[PDB]
């Protein structure tokens, strides 16, 4: 129900980035990860289980473990600068975490 | 027989309702495809 | 298709009633549950609630209990709500979004498909 | 205003009476009027 994640993450360009969104009993809850870029409104990239909606380039990926949700990034580019927020529809309500800012050298 | 209804209207055309599972979604919904499986049904016309 | 275009920034005094709304101008007003989420600098996202136009059932958030009066009318094809007892700390950017569904148990099988440009609010004291 | 707008009818029920068997009695079963001897039978058929 409560979400805690690292304040920020840094990775070299073109590498595989793994982001962990830890919480309390978030497996089997249909978590959703959103993407917000500086100067642009947030957009939908993950839905109902790590699911990439058609029309978004297949650079994001992930899986839902027993008590953790992971997001894998492939073919990272300079334009990927954005903040990732992981949320889920729990108890008929939505909870938004602090979010992580991706840094690319 | 199962049931009778005194609807009291005239019917000339009919359509079939099929339940579909959302295989995948797209942003800015463009009516993405679904999945139910083979949807195999018959239709016949009665005559006096 | 839908745009959810809304009004621009507004300037008002502290302690006054705050009124904001989002208008679609695109697809049908109904058939699409509308929710509002608050964006603030260095504080993450805050969830207010959601109102279903056709159903007319509004769900509240834990921290926004009693401070929000959300209403939606199909005839006007516009969703508006009233806010009061807002402090300077509560100042942030509000956003509106659609869920594509009008069923209470089906939101989890969906996401915030579209977002708004964001209407920043400034409080003068 | 005036009545008799649709085929559907809205009005009161039809009262019933206790049943008697093994003697010639006039009966009204769902509007089925007749005379005969009502007796329990070992036969059975579809419920509807």
């Amino acid at each position: 129900y409560e979400l805690t994640q690292p304040p920020s993450v840094s990775v070299s360009p073109g590498q595989t980035a793994s982001i962990t969104c830890s919480g309390d009993k978030l497996g089997d809850k249909y978590a959703c990860w959103y993407q917000q870029k500086p100067g642009q409104s947030p957009v939908l990239v993950i839905y109902q289980d790590n699911k990439r909606p058609s029309g978004i380039p297949e650079r994001f990926s992930g899986s839902n473990s027993g008590n953790t949700a992971t997001l894998t990034i492939s073919g990272t580019q300079a334009m990927d600068e954005a903040d990732y927020y992981c949320q889920a529809w729990d108890s008929s309500t939505a909870v938004f975490g602090g979010g992580t800012k991706l840094t690319v050298l | 027989p199962l049931v009778d209804l005194p609807i009291g209207i005239n019917i000339t055309r009919f359509q079939t309702l099929l339940a579909l599972h959302r295989s995948y979604l797209t942003p800015g919904d463009s009516s993405s495809g679904w999945t139910a499986g083979a949807a195999a049904y018959y239709v016949g016309y009665l005559q006096p | 298709q839908v745009q959810l275009v809304q009004s621009g920034a507004e300037v008002k005094k502290a302690g006054s009633s705050v009124k904001v709304s989002c208008k679609a101008s695109g697809g049908t007003f109904s058939s699409h549950t509308i929710t509002w989420v608050r964006q603030a600098p260095g504080q993450g996202l805050e969830w207010m609630g959601r109102i279903i136009p056709i159903l007319g059932i509004a769900n509240y958030a834990q921290k926004f209990q009693g401070r929000v009066t959300i209403t939606a009318d199909k005839s006007t094809s516009t969703a508006y709500m009233e806010l009061s007892s807002l402090r300077s700390e509560d100042t942030a950017v509000y956003y509106c979004a659609s869920l594509q569904t009008v069923d209470t148990a089906i939101e989890k099988y969906y996401g915030m498909d579209v977002w708004g440009q964001g209407t920043t609010v400034t409080v003068s004291s | 205003f005036e009545l008799l707008h649709a085929p559907a009818t809205v009005c009161g029920p039809k009262k019933s009476t206790n049943l008697v068997k093994n003697k010639c009695v006039n009966f009204n079963f769902n509007g089925l009027t007749g005379t005969g001897v009502l007796t329990e039978s070992n036969k059975k058929f579809l419920p509807f």
